[PDB]
């Protein structure tokens, strides 16, 4: 065999990639639908929908992959809790370790589907069925905000000492500036209030160490 | 309701105890509120309380 | 034996061998928090003029004496009103200047 | 008060209880013109006898359109957890044909039976890993036992109802002749009757109306604010609408354990592999699925 | 039924079981419930031989049916004492019972717990009739026959020889634990997250796993694995 | 990260178990806007005390 | 009190709530439903 | 739907033949009989004429 597995989405909305940095210095990654209120669990944070700031429509396609990993492929994709005419998908089977051969009971055959016909001794073998392939094929593959649950928080002298300053204003980036600080604990900094710009969020370790941040001015203050 | 199941119901004594006291067990609704302290009394159990 | 065999519990990205897996009735215990609370609090309302009529505008100088940040309605005057801002932030010293037709 | 409408005291029957002060108990019907907003209109009560008689006002205060909560459920926010217990053939000795019956509240599988903490999620079978790479040596496969979470770890809940309509209604205060002051919301543009003491309030003219489309109320327990859907709701969650699971005890909404709340059919995603299930869910949040309005 | 033999029944009851050198021998021992009552002769002081004609085939637990049951092969945590695995330990004042069974002719029920396995005994003569911790005297148990009258067992329990986990991995479960329990604060009284003032009367049921440390682990999350290898004591 | 809002630490319940380090157990819920792609966005946590 | 005279289904207005249930109706009255004379 | 033995077993009712139902139920605290599960309510509805 060559296995397919398919799933009917039979939608298009906007999603993106994150990462998340627990405070104790996890890093779990997932992938958030924040284009519909999905609430992916995790830990303790659970993050959700974000806006929806461009949209677009498309027929009923939906994807279809290989478990060798041919490659990846769509079709019109059809697929309910039965094999309807003329569709893409005949056999629906629902164990992979069991989708080798045809022994568990969860996958569904169709009515007079194989092909027996008689003769005057004994009978001949044919079929009806399609492949996946050609039958019906219409392309081929070449505000985030987050809940609250109930938390882990957890809980001296310290110079700053900057050294230098890069080239930005208006651009969306901005400027990336260094700073080389000392702290004989381990700790996290805060806001400039004349920097006019933005806050921080910088954290150290016990040495003379250096982490810059980006931003952007009109002149230096 | 408070009953010995043995000889009867609790005494005087044993009732006004039972609901000051901290040996005699008994259900739900006087546990949570009345403080069934539930005193492990493998044998000669005092006498519970229940609605 | 008739054993089914070896338990292995894996629990939210761990691998863990158990010297003992089994279910038991424990004896535990349940907490609350106790819900609401309230306030009040002296409010500075003056007025500097008036031209109140069928024209929707005027001029109210009220202010406020709080921190909450959840603000609540507000209500009218005679003859009919219905502010268009009867609830408004109430966290700093904000003054509110409304509009009426009294 | 300025429009003012006096009783009709022709209904006459006074017990003399107490000589130097009377006693009278009387009824009928009545019909006072609406009073401007901001004011309050007046009643005025008659007796035969000269010297005594009381008054009872009715104070107005707002003209707005509200419509009337015809049902009320609640929503939680919805969650998907999925354990999975993986016996292999001969040692769990599950049956070569799986059973087509499930008991979907017990599982005497893992720990008999007991408290569910989720809404009857469901129960299965499924394909069979078997040979020395699943290590318990038999050759024939291996039926696996799954189960799903509704679940809600922190919820935050909703109470939504579907008037469906929008009809003018007012602010009513109220004066007992004896001195009584009892505040209520009626809804005089439909033929309502609020009951209180011994009067009821009624009808009123509906001197202008307007039309909107199928919205409705949207609150939150918490009171983070207020907001506003086309808010669709019936006795079963319709496919694609905002309320799904709706669940009717405020105290029993924090979980799921109340049965009068009422589930979707596969409408949690469990999916399978060669070892164990894994969880993902199709559910949609209240907000950014369909929202026509925020309220300011 | 038996793991090996059916458990023999002799008549004269004073007798004291000695230890064994064997390990194919004890488990046919184990399957006659000699093990608990050396615990009688130990805390309880009696010699009350326990369970005649009775083996693990007739033994009740008080879920309904129990699954694990069904299987003699896997290992009970008052077995696992014979073998030196666990240790199940007396109780204290402070420890309560569990409302739940019916308290009918008992002296060994089993009840485990947070920090151990906890055992509890009444006197000979003295029959368990009820619920109470209160033991009631009685000559109607005279004779030492029951079918597991007295033995009744808490829970549904799996054992196994276990190899161990860094002191670490311990740590990521408990905290784990706290987190996915908002509500639970005080179980026992051993503190699992410290909150404000707790009512009492309280039952409660979860799962729970060993890995030979003090404090136990719950879960709600969790996915098991059966794999059963050639192993010389599994035999 | 550019943009940056800090929490709502109006909820406040911490046990002091160690007096060297505190602790503290809070939830809630936060509104931050959207970043810019190829970027990070950051959440601000505050307690009472100054330090940590 | 008497059988001989006819109800209607569902006509009388009950609509419940979170405690208890309360009363309305949708019946006319003979007058001013619909009526197109008036005897002199 | 004439005889509502719930209250008072049956009698004349001033009623002409109105209806019976349950409805849903309020459990827990709030309603403050300590059940989680719902409470059924039962229901009349009078076709009367007082003058
Ligand atoms: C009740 O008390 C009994 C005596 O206090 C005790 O018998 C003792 O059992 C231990 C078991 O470890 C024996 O210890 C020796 O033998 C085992 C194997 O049998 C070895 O592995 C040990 O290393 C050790 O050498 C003791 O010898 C034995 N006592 C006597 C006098 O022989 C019971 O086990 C106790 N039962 C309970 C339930 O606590």
């Amino acid at each position: 065999g060559i296995i397919w597995k398919v799933s009917p989405c039979a939608a298009w909305v906007p999603s993106a990639v994150i990462e998340l940095t627990m405070p104790s210095g996890e890093v779990r990654t997932f992938h958030p639908m924040s284009g519909i209120p999905t609430q992916v669990f995790k830990g303790v944070s659970v993050t959700y929908l974000g806006s929806d700031m461009e949209v677009s429509g498309l027929t009923d396609l939906c994807e279809i992959e290989e478990l060798k990993s041919k490659k990846l492929a769509l079709a019109p994709c059809n697929q309910a809790g039965m094999g309807v005419v003329g569709k893409v998908g005949e056999i629906q089977c629902s164990s992979e370790e069991s989708a080798r051969t045809i022994k568990k009971d969860g996958c569904i055959w169709n009515a007079d589907l194989v092909g027996i016909e008689l003769r005057v001794d004994d009978a001949v073998c044919y079929s009806k069925i399609t492949s996946v392939e050609a039958v019906a094929n219409y392309s081929a593959i070449p505000d985030i905000t987050a809940i609250r649950g109930s938390f882990s928080v957890n809980y001296a002298t310290c110079t700053g000492e900057v050294t230098n300053v890069s080239g930005c204003y208006s651009c969306m980036t901005g400027a990336k500036v260094s700073i080389k600080l000392h702290s004989s604990k381990n700790s996290t900094a805060h806001v400039r209030c004349k920097g006019d710009e933005t806050a921080f969020s910088v954290l150290e370790g016990v040495h003379s160490y250096t982490v810059s941040l980006s931003f952007d001015h009109a002149v230096v203050d | 309701v408070c009953y010995k199941e043995g000889t009867g119901p609790c005494s005087e004594s044993e009732e006004k105890a039972c609901k000051t006291s901290g040996s005699c067990r008994g259900d739900m609704q006087f546990c949570k509120v009345a403080g069934c302290e539930h005193g492990e009394e493998a044998s000669e159990a005092k006498c519970r309380c229940s609605l | 034996v008739h054993k089914p065999g070896e338990v292995v519990v894996s629990y939210g990205g761990m691998r863990v061998r158990p010297k003992c897996y089994g279910f038991s009735r424990m004896m535990a215990t349940m907490e609350v928090n106790p819900p609401e609370q309230r306030i009040g609090q002296c409010t500075g309302c003056h007025l500097e003029c008036i031209n109140g009529g069928v024209r929707l505008i005027t001029l109210t100088s009220e202010l406020k004496s709080a921190t909450v940040c959840a603000s609540h309605f507000c209500s009218s005057a005679t003859s009919g009103k219905k502010s268009t801002e009867i609830h408004f932030h109430s966290g700093s010293l904000v003054g509110k200047a409304a509009i009426h037709v009294k | 008060c300025d429009e003012m409408v006096h009783a009709d005291s022709k209904l006459v029957s006074c017990r003399q209880g107490s000589g130097n002060m009377k006693e009278c108990v009387t009824t009928g019907r009545a019909l006072l013109p609406a009073v401007n907003p901001g004011q309050e209109a007046c009643l005025h009560f008659t007796a035969p006898g000269s010297p005594d008689s009381k008054c009872l006002k009715i104070k107005v205060k707002r003209i707005n359109l509200k419509c009337k909560k015809s049902s009320s459920y609640f929503v939680p926010d919805a969650r998907s957890r999925c354990t999975s217990v993986r016996r292999c053939r001969w040692a769990g000795d599950c049956q070569s044909g799986c059973p087509p019956h499930f008991t979907s509240n017990s599982f005497s599988d893992d720990w008999a039976g007991k408290m569910d903490r989720a809404g009857l999620g469901f129960s299965g079978c499924s394909d069979g890993c078997g040979g020395a790479a699943c290590g318990c040596f038999n050759a024939a496969p291996s039926c696996i036992f799954w189960r799903k979470w509704v679940e809600n770890p922190h919820g935050i809940i909703w109470k939504v109802s579907p008037c469906a309509a929008w009809v003018p209604s007012a602010v009513i205060e109220l004066t007992m002749p004896s001195g009584e002051v009892r505040t209520f919301h009626p809804m005089s543009g439909i033929p309502t009757q609020v009951f209180k003491g011994v009067s009821v309030t009624y009808l009123g003219s509906d001197m202008e109306v307007s039309g909107l489309t199928d919205l409705c109320e949207i609150e939150e327990l918490k009171s983070k604010k207020l907001a506003l859907a086309p808010c669709n709701q019936a006795g079963m969650g319709v496919v694609g609408k905002v309320g799904e699971i709706q669940c009717s005890s405020e105290e029993s909404a924090r979980t799921i354990k109340k049965d009068g709340c009422i589930w979707n059919a596969d409408l949690v995603g469990i999916e399978l592999r060669v070892d164990d299930a894994v969880c993902y869910s199709k559910i949609t949040s209240v907000e950014a699925v369909a929202n026509y309005s925020a309220i300011p | 039924g038996p793991i090996i033999c059916a458990g023999p029944i002799h008549s004269n009851k004073s007798a004291g079981i000695p230890h064994l050198l064997g390990y194919s021998e004890k488990i046919c021992q184990i399957d006659r419930l000699i093990h608990v009552s050396s615990w009688l002769r130990n805390h309880s002081q009696f010699q009350g031989y326990v369970g005649q004609r009775g083996g693990r085939s007739q033994v009740s637990y008080y879920p309904a049916e129990n699954s694990y049951s069904r299987w003699s092969g896997l290992l009970s945590p008052c077995d696992a004492d014979w073998l030196g695995m666990l240790v199940v330990k007396k109780a204290k004042g402070s420890d309560m019972i569990v409302p739940g069974p019916s308290y009918k002719g008992k002296v060994l029920f089993e009840r485990p717990t947070f920090d151990g396995y906890v055992g509890w005994g009444c006197g000979s003569g003295k029959s368990r009739t009820e619920s109470g911790e209160l033991c009631s005297s009685d000559s109607g148990t005279s004779s030492g026959l029951l079918p597991s009258d007295r033995v009744l067992w808490i829970g549904d329990v799996a054992c196994q020889p276990m190899t161990p986990i860094p002191e670490e991995t311990f740590l990521e479960l408990k905290s784990f634990s706290q987190s996915e329990f908002p509500d639970i604060c005080k179980i026992d009284g051993i503190v699992f997250n410290q909150c404000e003032g707790e009512s009492l009367p309280q039952p409660f049921d979860v799962a729970w796993m060993d890995v030979g440390h003090s404090h136990k682990i719950i879960m709600r999350e969790h996915k098991t694995k059966w794999v059963q290898e050639s192993s010389s004591k599994d035999f």
